[PDB]
DNA sequence: CTACCGATAAGCAGATCTCTCGATTGCGTATG
DNA sequence: CATACGCCTCTCTGCTTATCGGTAG
RNA sequence: AAUCGAGAG
């Protein structure tokens, strides 16, 4: 409908797709900052955290299976007002990504002292 | 064991009596390995204990059930169970389906309120023709009787019932249809031999059974755990007999002699009118 | 506290008047505050009023109950607040609204107490009362129960269900059950007042939300589609739902039919939409713990419910079992004392709307809002809401009005009696699995589970008919009695890994439930879910977090081959059993709880500790006894039924019950007029202080047979040393 | 009653120059019975005796 | 939408009813009130086995060993 | 040691008559009323059982 | 509560001995088995009953129904 | 590989939508946003409609506090990943055929 | 209620024998090869699938407690009376568990030399529904002491998972006496 | 044809030593 | 505000009873 | 006098 305290923000920015490219999902915490900077459970280290990288790419697992999703790739139209979605064809099926990763915030449990733990 | 055998044979003389059991001796002029193929030629079987798996194929484009039962490896099953093809092929043909078809309609009507080839032989068509003319809602049937590995018959029924499991149905009515069951048998087993007299003992009491077959069996000699049974096969004496042997069975496992007086009494009292009476209201 | 949060919970009872579709001239009464003065006599000022008063002369130690009772018409018309007295209610000791509450031991010396008194015990009619803590199911927790008593409610019931406690902040309960049938579908089952009801689960189900019905599909099936078992099963409930009720479209007809059933057995007002009693009734009986504005809440719990009821129907987990530690918490005892005066309230309201009623019938007078005829109908109806609960401790009956989801009726309060110190430390330790279980022929209860290590005392427990019925609690064994903070923990959860509920399409046995306070956060897999226990107990032992709470215990539950339900299951509530315990690695006294500690690898003492086996260490092995077993001596070299007869003849030892019988009336005392402290005692002896009641003496005992006096189980004094004051007492 | 569960009534107020004695020259104010060790197997009140006279010499 | 015996609604996610109930080539949203036509819901094939503990024997012990 | 509260004051009762329950005029029930201890059923049929029949009677 | 005039076991009085416990206890790092050696008693029937006394007549008397408060 | 982001994008320009499986909307149909301020999160409200689908949604009330989700493309011949904002909503479709089906408010 | 040394020396060595004596317990219950270690996927698979099915629990009980029985058995006859530093008639234990004024040989082996298996009902042990028989002891553990076989004796006491193990079996000889005061009671007065 | 009856799974009625203490006892409303 | 008079939910045996058909008048 | 609670063998 419309509500109190939200504004329909009538100008968003292009979202481009056309040997062709490839749309990938990534989650991150809210206390990873974006701004600054194939493969499975990698790792990176960022802000001097331990950061894993798991990437759940669900479905897809059995090669290209059914294709079929839970989320769609919003995208804007030639008239840049409103929100729609986006394919290669005529399908009028939502378009999943081509892989998706997800972010973990990691600890590292100090290995137990054995020696001085087993006080005899 | 304990109290609750002493008050079963007392305080309520129940004919439904929990753990039934008969002894049967069984011949001198017998060999050990001819004694377990009596036993397992005795004991019940019943239809579920040959079929690895059940696959049941709901297709309602009328409404298809194709039923292909999975049996065990024919080598193996029929010298554990005693079972062959033909009776096997003889339990599906009559027992099976026709409890599995009462049980379908039933349910509808409570509801409202591998490989093969396409032609076997013209004998086993023929059979299969037979088979749709018995039943009422079946539509196929074939069982392997070259090697009793699968089973299968097609099922229909109108389009007016609801969705139905197909699953829990068939599990229930296969363990409850029997291949080779002597009644009020369900297992024979060789216990070993205790203070001489080789025992063949049983998980059920039926006499008329073992009275038929007397090249195995020293017949003259069975005693059995029932006494209801035995009161109404035996006579009273006999019942009385077997009153006297249970009560002093289980003081028997914790030694407790008591003696061999008390227990007739008890025994007489509660057979003083030529029934198994217990001591109640 | 919890005396505002009930009667915030109880409501308004509304009434109109017989004289103008107006329906009337419309009161609703209620109360939004209750205030519990410190006991105080009326001899101008009121002075302060002490234990050693009431039981001086033969009294109770009550003090005053006044609530501020409204008298509002209609919704900010002429509201009349005001407040009144309800007569005395019976106050314990040492409590807040005790007059010894923060004190001194030499002033409480001063008071004529104790020099070392401790309360617990309600004083009503000059004796001791106390009320026992029972023990029920753990709180906020799905558990799946397979009982053939849920055969027994009719045809097509299977045996299965799943049983779950919900219990509100003001502590007090709801359960609900689903059971499981035969033909396909599932009904949710509950209770109102005293009688029972049941309900489709999918008419619940698209009443606490609106959404389709592949929401419903999708939440119970997840990502196992290729199954047929899960297919079949749900195919029947949705079906059957649409055929049995084919005009209940969306939610506000499905919550329209709710009301329409559920409007008289609920006492609903005339100005109550069928659309608003649904509501109300939907709000006020279903995971009740997850409170209002939380039906997207209750939507997925339910889902997750009945998704477990099929998975324990499929043999894909086990059942769940009740009578084990693991699935238990204890009732504190002063809670019950709130259940039953928010219950005493709420009739006392039903009281006066009563009165009001009788007024139209035959007075007829309409003046809502005149003082005086408010004076006049409120002073015709019984207050004495203190004189009710005196009745309630002094009998030990309960005169309740909805149960309280409490399985028995009478015997709650027991007298705290004071033959010796040992017993009167009993009897605040002591755990009921309750009277119920008296009454019974199957000893299954009666076991001991190796659930209860470091709970219960395994030696503490009264041969007899209560052996393993009433069994006491290990003396380092600490009750949880507030709500942890547990705000933040989902706010940690998420960046550890988890999806949250939302957006989530997946179920199942196969993924890990994190769930805090029986309250569904996210989900994750099960090597990922061991991970996250193991960082937040980390996290949690070292208390740099501020999010964590020390007594949050995290109860994860590993994939297993047809064993228990998975699912990362978080606690931070009330009524639980605690026990502190180290944490190995960079070792810090950590609590755990009978529910967590059943997958964890608590070595006995430090010596046995294991590579890769262990992670935790108990303090000390003695900590697992209550004090009355700790205080046997060398009790490693004793058969364990002597133990249990030594606990159970401490308990009754004629000794010192203490030093202030001059200030005392009770019925009858023994005391020993001269007592030893023994050689041979517990290191606890001291931590406990117990050389304030010797109970005994060292006596030279001679292992001879001599006298032939004593073969069986006798034994013999020494006359000369009888006559020295050898065990005298009067 | 001891500390181990062993409870029973006295029997009898034995007069001291009945008691045995020792060399010491002290009547033990209490006597049980050795029997009562075998059947209930309490070593915890041997121990207990052992400490006691320990202690308090 | 379609799933083994049953088919949703693809639009409202509402569960079609059994199109032998309805008239030929109109299956009807209860919700939509769309239509669909029959022909593309050709084979309901759904498959089952029973749970390995459905049918204990005393030949299904001597595999497991 | 310690002298349990089971002591043999609090035990002993001994009746020779006294008061009777109005409507059976049979010795009341207690010790603090004065009444008379219960020969049951058990006991009862035990004297039955040696057949000392005066002393059942 | 207060000290016994005779030893149970034997007769030998050990109530004239408390205070003189106590004062050897306190005024110096005497242990309990020295100060029971130097006062009198060497049998462990008169040695326990020095060791083990409580004197809770102590916290009897501290209530006192003669006495404002 | 190593694979890095080479352009940062905070304005709305996608979006993510949970309907359930196996949902599908034809061209007619548009989505419109709504984002809230005088609130620190980044809330966000979708609208959508036809003659008898209502794609409405509201966002989350207990995550996007705590995680996010983004958007982005890689090159398949060069290293360079593009980058995205877009909030998780979850969307409950109503059909405009029976939002209205209501009986009497009280039975009589 | 002490031995000799050589005694102690032989109590030590036929109980230390007691845990490959465990491990081949299971190890031939699970039906896997005999002499295989522990921690197997396929004997720990094996083990969960005997604790979830109760005639299987039932019959791993039964052989492992005969095992450990066999072991109690020699212990005894090797130590008592062979062993004792004090012999009968010297030694009044012994004395009257022999003469019949109180006890049994039972008692008196369980005080000197090994308290043994405790028997809950006719099994070892209920274990917890994580196959842990206690929180210290490994879940599915192959081991004597896991599986309520006690080691120690009372007169060097008992260690706390042993003391938590004859507490649950002591606590169920009560309740189960309890019950069978009662049950009698209605069946003699029926009878009589 | 149908009554006589001979036999087929469910609802209910009644079961499951002796003793000593202590504490307390349902309420609503109508006339003076 | 005292005093007085009635209305209100986790066993097992053994006998209440079955729905229907077999089968001679 | 019943009910509830504590215990004894
Ligand atoms: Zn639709
Ligand atoms: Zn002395």
């Amino acid at each position: 409908s419309i509500p109190d305290g939200f504004k329909k923000c009538k100008h968003l920015k292009n979202f481009p797709l056309n040997k062709q490219q490839q749309v990938w999902l990534i989650k991150f915490p809210s206390n990873v900052d974006i701004s600054k900077l194939f493969e499975s459970s990698t790792t990176m280290t960022i802000d001097k955290h331990d950061y894993k990288i798991m990437d759940d790419t669900d479905i897809e697992s059995s090669l290209t299976q059914d294709n079929l999703s839970n989320m769609t790739l919003l995208v804007p139209s030639e008239s840049k007002e409103s929100l729609k979605i986006a394919s290669t064809a005529k399908d009028n099926a939502p378009l999943q990504f081509d892989k998706v990763f997800s972010v973990s915030e990691t600890a590292k449990i100090p290995a137990i002292d054995y020696s001085k733990v087993r006080v005899p | 064991l304990g109290i609750p055998r002493l008050r079963e044979i007392v305080m309520t003389a129940s004919a439904a009596i929990k753990t039934p059991q008969m002894t049967l001796p069984i011949w001198n002029d017998v060999s050990d390995e001819q004694a377990d193929t009596f036993c397992k030629s005795i004991s019940k079987v019943l239809l579920s204990e040959v079929i690895d798996k059940v696959i049941v194929t709901e297709t309602t484009g009328a409404r298809s059930y194709v039923i292909h039962m999975r049996f065990f490896d024919n080598n193996e099953y029929s010298e554990e169970y005693d079972v062959s093809k033909e009776e096997l092929q003889n339990v599906i043909s009559n027992q099976f389906i026709h409890l599995l078809e009462a049980a379908i309609v039933k349910e509808i009507k409570k509801q409202k309120r591998v490989e093969a080839n396409n032609n076997m032989n013209k004998v086993q068509r023929d059979r299969q023709s037979a088979i749709i003319s018995h039943h009422r809602f079946i539509t196929k049937y074939n069982f392997d009787d070259e090697s009793g590995k699968w089973c299968e018959f097609k099922l229909e029924l109108a389009a007016d019932t609801e969705k139905l499991l197909m699953v829990n149905i068939v599990e229930e009515i296969c363990r409850k249809s029997i291949i080779r069951q002597i009644p009020h048998i369900d297992r024979c087993v060789h216990p070993e031999p205790e203070n001489g007299k080789r025992v063949l003992v049983t998980e059920g009491v039926n006499f008329q059974a073992m009275w038929d077959q007397e090249a195995f069996i020293d017949v003259d000699g069975i005693t059995s755990n029932d006494v209801a049974a035995v009161l109404k096969t035996y006579g009273v004496e006999a019942a009385r007999n077997t009153i006297v042997n249970e009560i002093n069975n289980v003081f028997s496992r914790y030694a407790i002699s008591v003696s061999f007086r008390h227990l007739d009494l008890i025994a007489d009292m509660m057979t003083r009118q030529g029934t198994y009476l217990a001591f109640n209201r | 506290g919890l005396l505002n949060l009930g009667v915030k919970d109880i409501g308004e009872k509304v009434i109109f008047d017989g004289k103008p579709g107006y329906l009337g001239n419309k009161l609703s009464v209620s109360v939004e505050q209750v205030s519990i003065a410190k006991p105080m006599s009326n001899d101008a000022v009121e002075r302060k009023v002490y234990p050693s008063e009431s039981r001086q002369r033969l009294t109770s130690y009550r003090g005053k109950l006044l609530l501020k009772l409204k008298w509002s018409v209609n919704n900010g018309e002429e509201n009349l607040f005001e407040v009144r007295d309800c007569g005395g209610l019976p106050v314990m000791l040492q409590s807040n609204r005790c007059h010894l509450n923060k004190m001194s031991p030499y002033e409480l010396v001063q008071h004529k107490e104790e020099s070392d008194e401790i309360g617990g015990y309600f004083i009503v009619n000059g004796i001791e009362k106390l009320i026992r803590m029972l023990i029920v199911q753990r709180r906020n927790h799905p558990m799946a129960i397979i009982r053939p008593s849920f055969a027994n409610r009719g045809a097509s019931y299977s045996h299965y269900g799943i049983q779950i406690r919900s219990v509100r902040p003001d502590q007090t309960s709801q359960t609900n059950v689903l059971h499981y049938l035969n033909d396909g579908q599932v009904t949710f089952r509950f209770s109102w007042r005293k009688n029972e009801y049941l309900v489709p689960v999918v008419m619940i189900l698209k009443a606490l939300c609106h959404t389709s019905d592949r929401e419903i599909f999708d939440g119970i099936i997840g990502n196992d589609v290729k199954d047929s078992f899960l297919t079949d099963r749900l195919e029947l409930l949705l079906r059957g739902f649409k055929k049995r009720y084919p005009h209940l479209q969306n939610r506000t007809q499905v919550l329209q039919y709710l009301g329409d059933k559920f409007r008289v057995v609920f006492q609903a007002s005339p100005d109550q939409s069928d659309l608003e009693v649904g509501q109300e009734v939907l709000d006020r009986i279903v995971l009740v713990h997850l409170g209002k504005d939380g039906s997207q809440d209750k939507f997925r719990m339910l889902l997750f419910m009945i998704r477990k009821l099929y998975s324990l129907v499929a043999g894909e987990c086990s059942p769940d079992n009740p009578d084990a530690t693991q699935h238990q918490e204890v009732l504190l005892g002063g809670f019950l004392y709130g259940m039953i005066l928010k219950e005493k309230i709420d009739e006392y309201l039903q009281n006066i709307i009563a009165q009001v009623r009788m007024d139209i019938n035959r007075g007829m007078a309409i003046n809502f809002k005149d003082k005086r005829y408010m004076s006049r109908v409120l002073m015709r109806v019984n207050e004495n809401i203190g004189s009710k609960m005196q009745y309630f401790l002094s009998t030990g009956n309960l005169v309740s009005q909805s149960g309280l989801d409490l399985q028995q009726v009478s015997g709650y309060t027991v007298v705290a009696e004071k033959i010796n110190f040992y017993r009167f430390i009993s009897h605040f330790r002591m755990v009921h699995r309750g009277s119920f279980f008296a009454q019974l022929k199957t000893t299954t209860v009666r076991k001991l589970l190796p659930e209860s290590w470091g709970f219960l005392c395994p030696v503490h427990t009264p041969d007899g008919s209560p052996c393993g019925l009433l069994n006491h609690f290990a003396h380092k064994c600490r009750i949880s009695t507030q709500q942890s903070d547990v705000s933040r923990i989902p706010s940690i959860l998420y960046s550890l890994g988890v999806a949250p509920a939302s957006h989530t399409f997946a179920a199942g046995p196969s993924l890990c439930c994190v769930q805090i306070d029986g309250k569904i956060i996210g989900w994750v897999s099960h090597e990922q879910g061991k991970i996250i226990a193991d960082t937040l107990r980390y996290w949690k032992v070292e208390g740099k977090t501020p999010g964590l709470p020390i007594d949050l215990e995290i109860g994860y539950v590993p994939p297993s081959t047809r064993g228990q339900y998975p699912g990362l299951y978080l606690f931070g509530g009330h009524s639980r059993m605690l026990r502190p315990v180290r944490y190995l690695p960079l070792d810090k006294e950590d609590i755990v709880g009978p529910f967590e500690q059943v997958y964890m690898n608590i070595a006995v003492t430090p010596q046995e500790i294991q590579n890769n086996v262990h992670t935790h260490v108990e303090f000390t092995p003695t900590n697992i006894l209550s004090i009355l077993a700790n205080l046997t001596p060398f009790s490693d070299f004793n058969q364990s039924p002597r133990n249990m007869y030594q606990c159970q003849m401490g308990k009754q030892t004629m000794g010192t019950p203490g030093v202030a019988l001059c200030h005392r009336s009770d019925n009858k005392l023994y005391r020993l007029q001269t007592g030893q402290t023994p050689i041979v005692k517990a290191n606890l002896y001291d931590d406990y202080g117990m050389d304030n009641f010797p109970n005994g003496f060292n006596a030279v005992v001679a292992v001879i047979s001599y006298t032939g006096y004593d073969m069986d189980d006798a034994m013999i004094i020494n006359k000369s040393a009888d006559e020295r004051g050898f065990g005298y007492g009067t | 009653s001891s500390r181990h569960g062993q409870k029973g009534v006295c029997s009898r107020k034995w007069p001291t120059i009945d008691m045995p004695f020792s060399e010491t020259g002290i009547q033990p104010d209490i006597i049980i019975n050795p029997h009562a060790f075998p059947s209930r197997m309490t070593i915890g009140m041997f121990v207990e005796s052992l400490a006691g006279k320990a202690g308090a010499l | 939408s379609v799933v083994g015996s049953l088919i949703f609604c693809l639009d409202c996610g509402d569960l079609l009813e059994n199109p032998n109930a309805v008239l030929g080539s109109n299956v009807e949203c209860s919700q939509c009130k769309a239509i669909y036509p029959k022909s593309q819901f050709s084979n309901l094939k759904v498959v089952t086995t029973t749970a390995d503990d459905a049918f204990p024997s005393s030949l299904r012990a001597k595999k497991s060993v | 040691y310690q002298r349990l509260r089971h002591m043999v004051n609090d035990k002993f009762q001994v009746r020779s008559t006294g008061p009777v329950n109005s409507l059976t005029m049979q010795p009341v029930k207690g010790r603090k009323r004065h009444g008379g201890i219960r020969v049951g059923e058990m006991e009862r049929d035990a004297l039955i059982g040696h057949g000392t029949s005066f002393l059942l009677q | 509560m207060i000290v016994p005039v005779r030893c149970f076991s034997c007769g030998k009085v050990v109530g004239d001995k408390w205070e003189s416990y106590l004062n050897l206890l306190q005024e110096d790092e005497l242990d309990e088995g020295t100060a029971l050696s130097r006062l009198g008693l060497k049998r462990y029937c008169c040695r326990r009953m020095i060791l083990t006394h409580v004197d809770l007549i102590e916290k009897f008397l501290r209530y006192n129904p003669l006495e404002k408060r | 590989s190593e694979i890095e982001i080479e352009s940062v994008q905070d304005q709305p320009s996608v979006a993510v939508g949970s309907f359930f499986k196996g949902f599908r909307a034809p061209s007619d149909t548009t989505f419109d946003l709504y984002k809230k301020k005088k609130s620190e999160k980044d809330e966000f409200v979708l609208h959508g409609e036809n003659e008898r689908l209502e794609y409405e949604g509201y966002t989350d009330s207990s995550s996007q506090a705590s995680n996010q989700y983004v958007v982005g493309l890689f090159n398949p011949e060069k290293k360079s990943i593009q980058l995205y904002k877009a909030p998780v909503l979850v969307s409950k479709v109503v059909s405009k055929s029976s939002k209205n089906l209501r009986g009497p408010k009280i039975k009589s | 209620l002490r031995l000799t040394a050589e005694g102690n020396k032989w109590r030590t060595d036929i109980l230390k024998t007691s845990v490959d004596t465990g491990r081949e317990a299971a190890a031939e219950v699970t039906n896997l090869d005999k002499d295989t270690p522990a921690d197997d996927p396929e004997l720990l698979k094996r083990l969960q699938e005997i604790l979830r099915d109760n005639n299987k629990s039932g019959i791993l009980d039964a052989v492992t407690s005969s095992k450990v029985n066999a072991i109690t058995s020699q212990v005894v006859s090797k130590c008592v009376p062979d062993g004792t530093m004090k012999k009968f008639p010297c030694n009044s234990m012994q004395a009257m568990a022999l003469s019949g004024a109180k006890g049994s040989n039972v008692n008196v082996s369980q005080i000197m030399c090994l308290l043994g298996q405790q028997a809950l009902e006719g099994r070892r042990v209920p274990v917890m529904v994580s196959g842990k028989t206690l929180p210290s002891f490994k879940p599915y553990e192959t081991d004597a002491m896991a599986g309520g076989y006690v080691k120690g004796r009372f007169y060097s006491g008992i260690k706390p998972q042993e003391y938590y193990f004859h507490c649950m079996a002591g606590r169920e000889g009560l309740i189960d006496t309890a019950v069978k005061t009662s049950r009698s009671g209605y069946l003699q007065r029926c009878l009589t």
